[PDB]
């Protein structure tokens, strides 16, 4: 599965 | 028994005309399963194997995610810009996140993150934190220590990313695991007193394969040059491997191919000629 | 960095048999890149394309479409990037 959107932050 | 899975991101300024901006695929193993695109807005399987093995609910939850986090790098395009003092042009935000299960048994989990090529973000295992390569990549730090977001993707990286990718192999066990024969064709071509002598190989699975040509029976990996591995449309791959050699000495050459499906290392000759010689 | 294409087929050239002509582009950035294939410097009819990326950051790009094989024609692939200035083009052989 994909990773959660949270994780993406720069 | 070494299973890969990787989950590819990329932040585009200039598509240019007719493209995505925004583009995340999904591999197991090297093989293509999950596709998403910024005009479609919808994640789709690739393959047959994950389709037969996985219901609309888990396709509705794998978008979601990914149009949330193609907001999240919309912006992320435009904060990097001001840090870096940039008005506009070609910028590009790439990521890259998933886990590797090594044959011993140990887990292998990597999230990383880059602007215009060179490297920006990358997270560490064994001190949870993330690290930052440039100095303009320090106030990223500063949102993630703030936020924690490196207590949720500790639990993604060792469990859910893991278990995940066992079932992938498992939904996906005669496909990955099914050896393809290539197709074999021995060329020559002459130019200027020299005989530019061609080997390639059409379709074949998995993507590893040895390509070395031989004279009297013996290997010349020097003189060989080598194009590497490229891929085909229908998810099979292709090799082509070249050698310089001396007028009338073309039928003493011969291509070796060291491949999965093949038992023995296939010998091939001009004359003989290519694959169709059994 | 420039990108380093070339041109092959998806099965072994046959005259009347109809054949996948394939074009990989490969270690390039900025991501933009113009990648048609051509019949006598004609564009090709159908040519469909695949964005994906190397572990060292570097771009991938693979355009193919349907064709026939035919004596007397020539088939080649014109890529265009910002780090070329002149766009280098790749002729296809059928019997190399």
């Amino acid at each position: 599965t994909n990773p959660e959107s949270k994780v993406f932050y720069l | 028994e070494l299973h890969t899975l990787r989950y590819i991101r990329t932040a585009m300024t200039d598509p240019g005309p007719g493209l995505p901006w925004f583009v995340d695929v999904g591999y197991v193993d090297g093989e293509l399963f999950m596709h998403y695109n910024s005009t479609a807005r919808r994640a789709v399987p690739r393959t047959e194997w994950i389709a037969a093995n996985t219901d609309q609910q888990y396709w509705d939850r794998e978008t979601q995610i990914v149009q949330g986090s193609e907001q999240i790098n919309r912006e992320n395009l435009d904060i990097l810009r001001r840090r870096y003092n940039q008005t506009g042009g070609s910028h590009t935000v790439q990521w890259m996140s998933g886990c590797d299960i090594l044959e011993d048994g140990t887990i292998r989990g990597y999230h990383q993150a880059a602007y215009d090529g060179r490297d920006f973000v990358a997270f560490d295992k064994g001190t949870m934190t993330l690290t930052a390569a440039v100095p303009e990549a320090v106030p990223t730090k500063r949102k993630w220590e703030e936020g924690g977001y490196a207590e949720g993707l500790k639990q993604y990286l060792e469990e859910t990313c893991v278990e995940w990718l066992r079932r992938y192999v498992e939904y996906g066990k005669a496909e990955l695991g099914r050896r393809e024969r290539p197709e074999v064709r021995v060329w020559g071509k002459e130019a200027d007193g020299i005989l530019t002598l061609s080997c390639r190989a059409h379709g074949f699975y998995p993507r590893p394969i040895v390509v070395s040509w031989l004279k009297d029976g013996a290997v010349r990996g020097q003189d060989a040059q080598s194009g590497g591995i490229v891929p085909n449309g229908d998810g099979t791959y292709h090799t082509w491997v070249t050698i310089d050699a001396q007028p009338g000495d073309g039928d003493k050459y011969q291509c070796r191919v060291e491949h999965a499906s093949l038992p023995q290392p296939g010998l091939y000759s001009w004359r003989s000629g290519g694959g169709l010689n059994d | 960095l420039t990108p380093k294409v070339q041109v092959y087929s998806r099965f072994p050239a046959s005259a009347g048999t109809k054949n996948v002509l394939n074009c990989f582009a490969a270690g390039f950035h900025p991501p933009k890149i113009s990648i048609t294939l051509m019949k006598d410097g004609v564009p090709m009819e159908g040519a469909q394309y695949s964005m994906s990326f190397n572990d060292d950051w570097t771009f991938q790009r693979l355009v193919h479409a349907d064709f026939t094989p035919s004596s007397g024609s020539t088939y080649a692939c014109k890529v265009e990037h910002e780090t070329l200035k002149e766009p280098q083009v790749y002729k296809w052989d059928p019997e190399f």
